[PDB]
RNA sequence: GCCGUCGCUGGCAGUCGGCAGAGCGAGAAAGAGAGUGGCGCGGACGCUACGCCGCGACGAGUAGGAGGGCCGCUGCGGUGAGCCUUGAAGCCUAGGGCGCGGGCCCGGGUGGAGCCGCCGCAGGUGCAGAUCUUGGUGGUAGUAGCAAAUAUUCAAACGAG
RNA sequence: UGGAAUGCGAGUGCCUAGUGGGCCACUUUUGGUAAGCAGAACUGGCGCUGCGGGAUGAACCGAACGCCGGGUUAAGGCGCC
């Protein structure tokens, strides 16, 4: 129920929104891994400017 | 079921506990709802009041010349009352003195 | 023969009995351990006469005398001899007290140096 | 953090100050912005007028790139350029009056808000409000459009 | 029994800063010395403002400070705000100014500087005017806040200029009934 | 008399010492002012200023709000040259005490390998109830009872019986 | 000559829980034969509140409450309990 002065809200969580949760704790190895991908790409195509 | 229908008792208890306080009051009030005519002219009177600002210099210099030149010929028992003037801290500084004096 | 304090004042206690929980004599499942009453008929909650007492600030113990032990001191727990030597130049008012966990081989040296910095110990004859 | 919350302050006190008539109940008027219309409708018509009915035209696929159209007042125009320009062209003889480009700064129209120093300049710009181009001009500059 | 209201004998009002900061209280412990020991109301005021909250020191702009010590008779004097003075960049010209703050932005510290000014701390105006004279105490604006324009009468009240809580903006959006005469009513 | 709260948005940085001089409570504004001419080597405490000190008034409380907890539980970062097989946690105790209280400390016993103080951080953090969950134990109580369908007796053997 | 007495420091703004079953007494008062009935006005109470008296008692009378010593009282009492 509304209370005094406020904002009217509709928040998007009427659905199973927590079957569909996408957390980011894997986000460090996700930027290892596309580092450690650019420096290998690097490597295989040298002396090829490695931007592309 | 049935239940009670209406009552005050109690309310003015309530309405007294930070006081039944009467409408704040300003040396200025608004101008809201007065006649739409007379507001209209009231306007063009202070629109223009600047016209005759020169004037009311002349006078009100004029006024205090006048003002000024006219100022400017214009300009319980009587032991109590003495002891009363030598505690007097300031008053009867002299007059304790005199007393002190005597007693050497 | 004790060390005695700088001064000993008389102590007042406005209470001495402990404050029993509410019908902790009634249950073993209620421990004397007070705990404000809120039933809303709860007869000690409203202070009936007769009925057990509530504790309030009323209560309290003079400023002056508060914390201080029988002896006229004031204890203060130590664990080995580098905490003792705080109390050298309060040894007039404070005492010691070594912690329950200090080993019979660690007291022997507190209470020989209390002794000599002139601190009472409150429990100097324990664990020998 | 958890410890400084009145959950760890109504231990011991029943109903967790939710009081011990009305309790605390699931939801009593409604989930949401249910009761609008009805008994919620004081609060909607004090704090939210306007809220319901339907006024103007629609627009399908809108985009707002289109009307991309950032403003810059008056009082802000001598800032989008360095302070050497300003000072330079207030004590240069020649009477050579900067050219200050709103767009290279990321606005497109120039707005009249404030006063602008006694000091010639040349303002380029998509667009101008009439009391902008009077003033760039009381000050013996020159408006420029660009597209 | 005597009968007497107590819901008022504790007033609400600060007596020290919410702050922890101890470069703030070094300031609080000096001036608490010379509001004592001072017959000064200026010390009383400073020191009571270092204890109010960051929403009532609103910061003071340099075009502001400058109209205010521009009024006649204010030559020479210093001014002091217990806040931060922010910078004007719709100021053209800054004259030599002389400001006690708390913080100055960065870039309105090279523009009084630059002109001349002098730039004190609270505990440099203590040694330079210990009970406060020839000073002119100034404040920012302290309606200046977003929060000021949401409160008052009801937005949806008769001449109710407040401004409602929505969480966009535009036609849409809480403007079709008791905002026109045309959907409901107006007021 | 004592405790706390509120108020005086009260007082104390002046511990200004032999490079000294002890005051600013007093009915009644503003200077214990500055100048120019007419033997001994001494003098308590204080002040974690988030501290210390003074004076006056006051103190009921459900629902509810707020503050303060050197109240209590578990884990993390720092710190305690912390405690501990010369005995940790736990547990018991007609032992000694502390605190208004939440609780805590110390003594004694049992135990056998870990544990706690302080500054911060964090929470699956505090039970008398919910015909609460699971487990255990009572009184009832040596009680109800061991009563449907006719029935057993004598002698001997084995056997501790 | 701040233009009656008396008393008292005031103004102002945000955020806000619980509540939204009440009930009782003097006086006034509607319906009803009346009701420890139903319904109102005013104030005060109980609810939320102990304490002395009414033997006993939500509301009556006195009086409101920090922990204590002395003194004196209120309403009530003083054959014995
Ligand atoms: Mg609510
Ligand atoms: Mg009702
Ligand atoms: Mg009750
Ligand atoms: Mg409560
Ligand atoms: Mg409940
Ligand atoms: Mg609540
Ligand atoms: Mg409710
Ligand atoms: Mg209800
Ligand atoms: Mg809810
Ligand atoms: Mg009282
Ligand atoms: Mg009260
Ligand atoms: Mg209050
Ligand atoms: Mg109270
Ligand atoms: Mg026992
Ligand atoms: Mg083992
Ligand atoms: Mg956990
Ligand atoms: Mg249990
Ligand atoms: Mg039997
Ligand atoms: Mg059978
Ligand atoms: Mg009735
Ligand atoms: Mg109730
Ligand atoms: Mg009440
Ligand atoms: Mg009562
Ligand atoms: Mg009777
Ligand atoms: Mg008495």
């Amino acid at each position: 129920a509304p209370s005094r002065n406020g904002m009217i809200l509709k928040p998007h969580f009427h659905k199973d929104w927590q079957r569909r949760v996408a957390t980011w704790f894997n986000q460090p190895a996700r930027k290892i891994r596309r580092r450690k991908a650019r420096q290998a790409r690097a490597r295989r195509i040298a002396p090829r400017p490695a931007a592309g | 079921a049935k239940s009670k229908n209406h009552t005050t008792h109690n309310q003015s208890r309530k309405w007294h506990r930070n006081g039944i306080k009467k409408p704040r009051s300003q040396r200025y009030e608004s101008l809201k709802g007065v006649d739409p005519k007379f507001l209209r002219n009231m306007r063009f009177a202070k629109k223009h009041n600047k016209k005759g600002l020169k004037k009311m210099q002349a006078n009100n210099a004029k006024a205090m010349a006048a003002r000024a030149e006219a100022i400017k010929a214009l300009v319980v028992s009587r032991k109590l009352h003495r002891l009363a003037y030598i505690a007097h801290p300031k008053l009867g500084r002299r007059a304790r003195a005199r007393i002190a004096r005597g007693l050497r | 023969a004790a060390l005695r304090p700088l001064v000993k004042p008389k102590i007042v206690k406005k209470r001495t009995k402990k404050f029993i929980r509410h019908q902790s004599d009634r249950y073993v499942k209620i421990k004397r351990n007070w705990r404000k009453p809120r039933g809303i008929d709860n007869r000690v909650r409203r202070r009936f006469k007769g009925q057990i007492l509530m504790p309030n600030i009323g209560y309290g113990s003079n400023k002056k005398t508060k914390h201080m032990l029988p002896s006229g001191f004031r204890k203060f727990l130590v664990h080995n001899v580098k905490e003792l030597e705080v109390l050298l130049m309060c040894n007039k008012s404070y005492c010691a007290e070594i912690a329950h966990n200090v080993s019979s081989k660690n007291r022997k040296a507190i209470v020989e140096r209390a002794a000599q910095l002139a601190i009472r110990v409150t429990n100097p004859n324990a664990r020998l | 953090p958890s410890r400084l919350r009145k959950t760890r302050k109504l231990r011991g006190h029943v109903s967790h100050g939710h009081g011990r008539i009305g309790k605390h109940r699931k939801h009593p008027g409604g989930r949401g912005n249910a009761g609008g219309m009805h008994h919620h409708r004081i609060n909607f018509d004090k704090y939210h007028p306007g809220y319901f009915g339907k006024v103007g035209m629609r627009h399908y696929h809108l985009k707002r790139n289109q009307s991309f159209c950032p403003t810059v007042n008056l009082d802000k125009l001598w800032t989008l350029v360095s302070e050497q320009t300003r000072v330079n062209a207030a004590k240069n003889k020649t009477g050579a009056a900067p050219i200050i480009d709103v767009v290279r700064s990321g606005y497109y129209k120039v707005l009249g808000k404030g006063k602008l120093p006694k000091q010639p300049v040349i303002v380029k710009a998509k667009f101008f409000s009439r009391r902008a181009e009077e003033k760039i001009k009381g000050v013996g500059g020159a408006c420029v459009l660009v597209a | 029994g005597v009968d007497i209201r107590h819901n008022k004998d504790r007033k609400v009002r600060r007596k020290e800063p919410k702050s922890q900061d101890i470069y703030l209280r070094l300031l609080v412990k000096l001036y608490r010395f010379l509001a004592r020991r001072t017959n000064s109301t200026f010390n009383q005021v400073v020191l009571k403002r270092l204890f109010m909250s960051r929403t009532n020191r609103p910061p003071l702009s340099l075009s502001r400070m400058i109209r205010k010590m521009k009024l006649p008779g204010r030559e020479n004097k210093t001014a002091v705000v217990v806040g931060t003075v922010t910078d004007d960049v719709r100021v053209q010209e800054v004259p030599k100014l002389k400001v006690c703050a708390l913080r100055v932005t960065s870039r309105a510290r090279s523009r009084i500087l630059k002109a001349g000014g002098k730039i004190l701390t609270f505990d440099q105006l203590a040694l330079d005017s210990p009970k406060g004279r020839g000073t002119v105490l100034l404040s920012g604006p302290r309606k200046g806040r977003e929060v000021y324009r949401h409160f008052g009468k009801a937005p949806g009240t008769p001449h109710s200029h407040t401004k409602p809580y929505v969480r966009s903006k535009g036609r849409k959006f809480e403007r079709a009934r008791g905002r026109r005469a045309s959907r409901g009513y107006k007021n």
